[PDB]
């Protein structure tokens, strides 16, 4: 499964 | 910006046997950016129902795609792949060779 | 054997043509099993392997929600990166992202990855210790400082060492027939008279899984690496792969040449000879 947190650059 | 030329291979999924159902493949890899136009050709004419895999990329970030379509090879029908990309001044045509 | 799970994300801005393109794909070893396409009609995470289809609505609804959250971040990233490099709004630009985990033969955590690229070049990447960042240029260091303050690496490490490997094991057991298989290469040779005093010997390897393989030619036992035409391993389209290696041999010297095949699905390495 994907990671649930995706921080913006 | 970075621009890399696609490598092109045209081939069948199974060893070519005249009169037996198969899949014609054109594999474009190693290219950048992602915009690329790929066409399968039957006797110089574009094949309509052509599918392609989902865009992915290698460790070096260059993209690869598999275009494919069902076909039954014969002794006389010639097949080929026609690829266009920003790194190509004109479309590159690779002929299908059944022992390559 | 060892196994890996990887997610690949591509984002391409389309000036004047609306929203950016966004494509996500997931892999276990060399087998794709999920995909999401911003231009496709469903707007869902979709199965691409039969063994992931048994996952229920909660899996698909949650992966759809998360993949949309990846898409939204990449939509913002394109504008942000455009500003970092003082680029105009007229040009199309590419962002790529990859992350995932490796497990060894004991199926325990071995390695974790998170890499980010802008216009084909490395931008920022998590180091092997999963605690620090490698930033390519000055712009990337602004992202590095932002992610250090927000402890982005702390959450990534927990995902890579925990969730990533746990679900990798689950996928390996659920798709055991597809993912814990090896298909040995089916091999044959061809011989084509190019002219009257030399001929092409081509060593084929077909229908093998996984993609890793070694195809080499020897003459009197000596490696012919500089004199061998080697094509890139290519997908057959049915989940197996293909590769061949060819050498131009003077007529009457065919008996000197041996082709060697090394693949996980073979009980022992192959030595082939035209005779």
């Amino acid at each position: 499964i994907l990671n649930a947190m995706i921080a913006k650059i | 910006m970075i621009q890399r030329t696609p490598k092109i291979q045209v081939y069948s999924r199974h060893p070519a046997e005249n009169g037996k159902s198969n899949f014609l493949n054109c594999y474009v890899s190693g290219f950048h950016p992602s915009d690329i136009e790929v066409d399968l050709l039957k006797n110089g004419e574009r094949i309509e129902k052509v599918e392609h895999s989902d865009l992915s990329f290698s460790k070096d970030w260059s993209f690869y795609l598999l275009y494919y379509t069902e076909f039954t090879p014969t002794e006389k029908d010639e097949y080929a792949c026609r690829v266009n990309h920003v790194t190509l001044s004109q479309p590159k045509i690779v002929k299908w060779d059944r022992d390559m | 054997g060892s196994h890996s799970m990887r997610y690949f994300f591509t984002s391409v801005s389309r000036p004047g043509r609306g929203e950016p393109r966004f494509i996500a794909v997931g892999y276990v070893d060399d087998t794709q099993f999920v995909r999401f396409d911003s231009d496709a009609a469903s707007q869902r995470m979709e199965p691409r392997a039969p063994w992931i289809e048994q996952e229920g609505p909660e899996y698909w609804d949650g992966e759809t929600r998360k993949v949309k959250a990846h898409s939204q971040t990449h939509r913002v990233d394109l504008g942000t990166l455009r500003g970092y490099y003082n680029q105009s709004e007229a040009g199309s630009h590419t962002v790529q992202r990859m992350y995932g985990c490796d497990v060894g033969s004991d199926w325990r955590f071995l390695r974790g990855y998170h890499q980010y690229a802008y216009d084909g070049k490395d931008y920022i990447a998590l180091k092997e210790d999963l605690r620090s960042w490698t930033a390519a240029d000055m712009a990337a260091q602004t992202t590095k400082h932002k992610w250090e303050a927000a402890h982005v690496a702390e959450q990534l490490r927990a995902y890579l060492e925990g969730t990533c490997v746990e679900w990798l094991r689950r996928y390996l057991e659920n798709g055991k027939e597809t993912l814990q298989r090896t298909d040995a290469p089916k091999t044959h040779m061809t011989h084509h008279a190019v002219s009257d005093h030399e001929a092409t010997l081509r060593c084929w390897a077909l229908s093998f899984y996984p993609a890793e393989i070694t195809l080499t030619w020897q003459r009197d036992g000596e490696d012919q690496t500089q004199d061998t035409e080697l094509v890139e391993t290519r997908p057959a389209g049915d989940g197996t792969f293909q590769k061949w290696a060819a050498v131009v041999v003077p007529s009457g010297q065919e008996q000197r040449y041996t082709c060697h095949v090394q693949h996980e699905g073979l009980p022992k390495p192959l030595t082939l000879r035209w005779e």
